[PDB]
């Protein structure tokens, strides 16, 4: 019914209008500074003015950095574009990591447009040249409420020849795009043959010419791929244009200058509205020194929005460097333009509320003795081992036909499943590399 | 209407120097660094002179000094019609393109060529259109009347005039402007239009094109598709040699004049030694633009070798280059820079918030205060007043932590964070 | 009025059973960007060639 995978219990940060964060609100217990400061970051994205700001989230495991990342991604809403990304994913062999990094900086930003398109539909009456010719075809579309004849290009006529239409077939033709879809044979010719593979559709109601306006949103990187390589078409020249060089290449700066030039012309006409977004990079310590040094100049660039990082290390060696020792795996020049939000750990009662609220979201019933036992396992092995063992206790409750988690079920979970320190303690004694 | 939101490098507009090249204290967004702005003005009049070439310069210094902001001031004071190429040091590393040929591509991208010619234009109001064709044969015969304030005549049209006149919809009320050499029609206005002047006028058109564009165009036909799609690389040098002799012949004939542009390379410390020796040869070529470099690292080991060379660059590069250095700023100049960032960001600040923000800008860094000025207006904005208070700066200080403070927090919590060997205490007890 | 109430509720009654509110679902065809950046430089290709 409802799939829960270490998430979906958080519906945002849950802050007040004054700013003060509650103790128990929105799937969060404790962590006041990262939630309230994270809401300051939420308003900072809602400013639509700031750019180049980089805020890393540094902390230990089971502390709530990625959960805070889903808290800001849920607090922003669907209208603000969110780009999840891992630093291990930026390595590519088709192009460099620079093109994927700056390309992702063009993936964070969004831009909503509004445009009107013309819709034509009707039953095909005549396909004939004009009177003399170079071979164009007047297509007489018979609609219900009107009958009109229209002259078309040879390419859309070629797609009309592709759709195998004839006299008396309902088609769908778009003016600005040129795409052709056939609905089927009209209902007037259903009695011509007793059995036919072509389905019989009724006549389309309404006029021949129709107009509507869409508030469709499309990312600026999608306009960059639309400016980079040919995608598809229904003709041979467009499909071979796709088939010839479909391998993605690096993009020059002048192309982005013309893209945001005509985009700036669209925002000068009042049509579109520029809204920034979020590029969230997971495991920043796995990045190379080249991506760090291009992040130095990339954060000095203009269009780079509020980028949130997540690094789970300290004074370690940077990847790509031999003797450089720096905090968080980040070079000190990039760490100078970074902002650190320290994550706070959780007590025994806060582990009890994590297991409690995770149990209520997981729709399992836990008794108080098993809740205190899972609290002691939360303060003995790990948090992820108790949250990992919430489900097998309910499974053993289902096999034992019980509706609540008991002491013998979680002790049977202790016997059937082992944690880290029992695994290391068992693997310490070896006959032949146990 | 160059696209301009609030950048770190948006307030700097021009170098801001006098006629005697002595820099003012507060001029055109740049405050301080008198010797760096004066020497950068010597580079500015070096590009504006254009009689010399093949020179490399370097701008060095500690962080929070603005060497990239100084080169931004040079590029902003350079003005239009002069090409400026700003590339990264790690941008030359590519898989489809070699690093040396990409560096040669940047060296061809830096210098442009101005070529001018004259064309004729007939602009005037249409009175009526009377074409003549045949129902079976063809061979269209067009006639229309063109009118202005002091001329009104009937123009007979050819085949291509009715081809462009019927492929583009036009009326009697609609007004056209026809070029004779191009053959395309400009349907400008209908009866915007309100025209004056003579009917047929001749004006000059000037086009600016860099040498790299001529290199990939004269490489092959699909080098234009590689000019847009970016799938170029590794051009044969016969195009470069014959294009150099053709450009020199265009300079000798007086047909094409060239503009010496500036090549700016950011983060030049992590560059390969092959590109270093390639710059060591390419600085002595005839068509060699002025190169400005910004070495950002310190003394370390160069990539490609084992020894720790000083400056991060070999001495063959630094022998043929001039070096400008920058120094740290005073306490008053940080308050002045935060004041002009308050003027750029349109943020009204108080005196005590500027004093405490100046103190925490001296203590921590320039960039942290340059972002605390941004968030302080929004902690103030949540209180529904435009005035920034000291409580917003203190809250923005306790919320957004410095790097050294969380370095102390990391060193206090090393059991929480994962170590170099992958060991991490994810539990609390035992 | 009493007519604007019923004439306002007949749209929601024209929504809850079946979306008969003019029923136009967009066909989601591509964008109509007509600029074609290369055509602004095609004349430069003509002058250089
Ligand atoms: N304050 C909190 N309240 C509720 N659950 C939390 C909290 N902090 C962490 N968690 C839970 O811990 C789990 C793992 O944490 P995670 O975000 O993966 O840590 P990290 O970001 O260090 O990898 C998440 O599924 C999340 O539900
Ligand atoms: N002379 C100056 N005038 C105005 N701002 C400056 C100046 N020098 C440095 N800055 C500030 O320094 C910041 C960028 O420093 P940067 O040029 O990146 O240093 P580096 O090049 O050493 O990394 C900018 O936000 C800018 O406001
Ligand atoms: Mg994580
Ligand atoms: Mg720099
Ligand atoms: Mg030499």
């Amino acid at each position: 019914v409802t799939r829960t995978a270490a998430h979906t219990h958080i519906k945002g940060l849950g802050l007040d209008e004054s700013g003060v964060a509650k103790r128990v609100e929105g799937g969060f217990v404790g962590q006041i500074e990262a939630r309230e400061a994270c809401g300051v970051i939420v308003d900072l994205i809602k400013a639509k003015k700031m750019s180049g700001r980089a805020i890393l989230l540094a902390g230990g495991p089971s502390t709530g950095k990625t959960a805070l990342a889903l808290a800001i991604s849920q607090e922003l809403g669907p209208k603000v574009p969110f780009c999840p990304l891992v630093g291990s994913e930026l390595y590519s062999v088709e192009v460099k990591k620079t093109e994927t990094l700056m390309e992702n900086f063009r993936r964070a930003i969004g831009l909503r447009i509004k445009e009107t398109k013309e819709v034509y539909e009707g039953e095909v009456t005549e396909l004939t040249p004009e009177d003399k010719t170079i071979s164009h075809v007047i297509v007489g579309l018979k609609s219900a409420k009107g009958t009109k004849t229209l002259r078309l290009d040879p390419t859309i006529y070629e797609s009309i020849q592709r759709e195998k239409v004839s006299i008396g077939d309902v088609i769908y033709i778009e003016a600005n795009t040129g795409a052709v879809k056939r609905v089927g044979r009209s209902d007037a010719y259903a009695t011509e043959f007793d059995l036919e593979t072509e389905e019989y559709v009724p006549l389309p109601k309404g006029e021949v010419h129709k107009k509507k306006e869409i508030v469709q949103d499309v990312t600026l990187h999608d306009l960059d791929v639309a400016n980079a390589r040919p995608q598809g078409g229904q003709d041979v020249i467009s499909m071979m244009g796709q088939l010839l060089k479909p391998k993605k290449t690096e993009i020059t700066e002048k192309l982005r200058q013309e893209v945001n030039k005509v985009v700036a012309k669209y925002i000068d006409q009042g049509v579109a509205e520029l809204i920034p977004g979020v590029l969230f990079i997971d495991e920043v310590n796995m990045l190379d020194i080249e991506i760090f040094t291009y992040l130095n100049k990339a954060l000095e660039s203009n269009i780079a929005p509020v980028v949130v990082l997540a690094s789970n290390r300290g004074m370690t060696t940077v990847r790509g460097t031999e003797d450089v020792i720096s905090p968080h795996g980040v070079p000190p020049d990039l760490i100078d333009r970074l902002l650190i939000v320290r994550t706070l750990p959780y007590d025994k009662d806060e582990i009890r509320t994590i297991i409690e609220r995770r149990a209520t979201v997981e729709r399992l019933q836990v008794e108080s003795s098993a809740l205190d036992l899972l609290a002691t396992m939360g303060t003995e092995t790990s948090l992820r081992y108790a949250l990992q063992l919430l489900a097998p206790c309910g499974i053993l409750a289902q096999t034992s036909n019980r509706k609540e988690i008991v002491v013998n079920d979680v002790n049977e979970a202790k016997l059937l499943f082992l944690d880290a320190k029992r695994s290391t303690k068992i693997l310490e004694t070896s006959a032949n590399y146990l | 209407k160059s696209l301009s939101l609030i950048a770190a490098h948006s307030h700097i507009t021009g170098l801001g120097l006098d006629e005697n090249l002595q820099p003012r204290p507060t001029s055109e967004g740049m405050v301080g660094q008198l010797q760096a702005r004066r020497a950068a003005g010597v580079i500015l009049k070096m590009v504006q002179n254009g009689t010399i070439a093949g020179r490399a310069v370097l701008v060095a210094g500690p962080p929070s000094t603005g060497k990239t902001a100084l080169a931004m001031g040079v590029s902003q004071s350079l003005g239009k019609d002069v090409p400026f190429t700003a590339i990264a040091g790690s941008e030359i590393f590519s898989l489809e393109l070699s690093k040396t040929e990409a560096l040669t591509q940047a060296f061809r991208k830096s210098i442009g060529i101005k070529i001018k010619e004259e064309t004729e234009l007939i602009e005037g109001e249409v009175v009526e259109i009377q074409i003549d064709r045949s129902i079976t044969g063809g061979h269209k015969q067009g006639k229309l009347t063109i009118k202005t304030t002091d001329m009104e005549t009937i123009y007979e049209l050819g085949n291509k005039m009715i081809d462009g006149l019927t492929k583009e919809k036009v009326l009697a009320g609609d007004v056209i402007s026809i070029d004779k050499a191009s053959g395309k029609i400009t349907k400008l206005g209908r009866s915007v239009q309100c025209p004056e002047g003579e009917l047929q006028k001749r004006k000059t058109v000037v086009h600016t094109v860099s040498l790299h564009e001529i290199d990939v165009i004269n490489s092959r036909t699909q080098g234009f598709l590689a000019l847009f799609t970016g799938d170029t690389g590794e051009i044969r040098s016969e195009v470069r040699d014959q294009i150099n002799t053709k450009v020199a012949e265009w300079k000798e004939e007086g047909k094409a004049e060239i503009v010496p542009g500036v090549l700016f390379i950011d983060e030049v410390h992590m560059l390969d030694i092959e590109c270093f020796s390639f710059i060591n040869r390419a600085l002595e070529d005839e068509f060699a633009p002025i190169v400005m470099m910004a070495t950002n690292r310190g003394v370390s080991k160069t990539r490609g070798t084992n020894y720790k060379s000083p400056h991060g660059l070999p001495l063959d590069l630094l022998d043929r280059s001039i070096i400008i250095t920058t120094k740290s700023y005073n306490e008053q100049e940080i308050k002045t820079i935060l004041s002009i960032r308050a003027q750029e960001e349109e943020v009204e600040l108080s005196s005590d918030a500027l004093d405490l923000l100046t103190k925490t800008g001296v203590e921590t860094s320039l960039r942290y205060s340059s972002n605390l000025i941004s968030v302080a207006q929004q902690i103030a904005m949540k209180r529904k007043n435009n005035t920034v208070e000291v409580e917003d700066v203190k809250r923005a200080y306790l919320l957004f932590l410095d790097s050294a403070r969380s370095v102390k927090y990391v060193q206090e919590n090393e059991s929480q964070y994962i170590d170099d060997q992958g060991n991490v205490q994810i539990s609390i007890a035992k | 009025n009493f007519m604007s109430i019923v004439n306002c509720l007949m749209q929601l009654r024209k929504v809850c059973n079946h979306p008969n509110l003019f029923e136009v679902r967009p066909i989601l065809t591509s964008f109509v960007l007509e600029h074609c950046v290369a055509s602004d430089y095609k004349d430069v290709e003509r002058t250089l060639l």
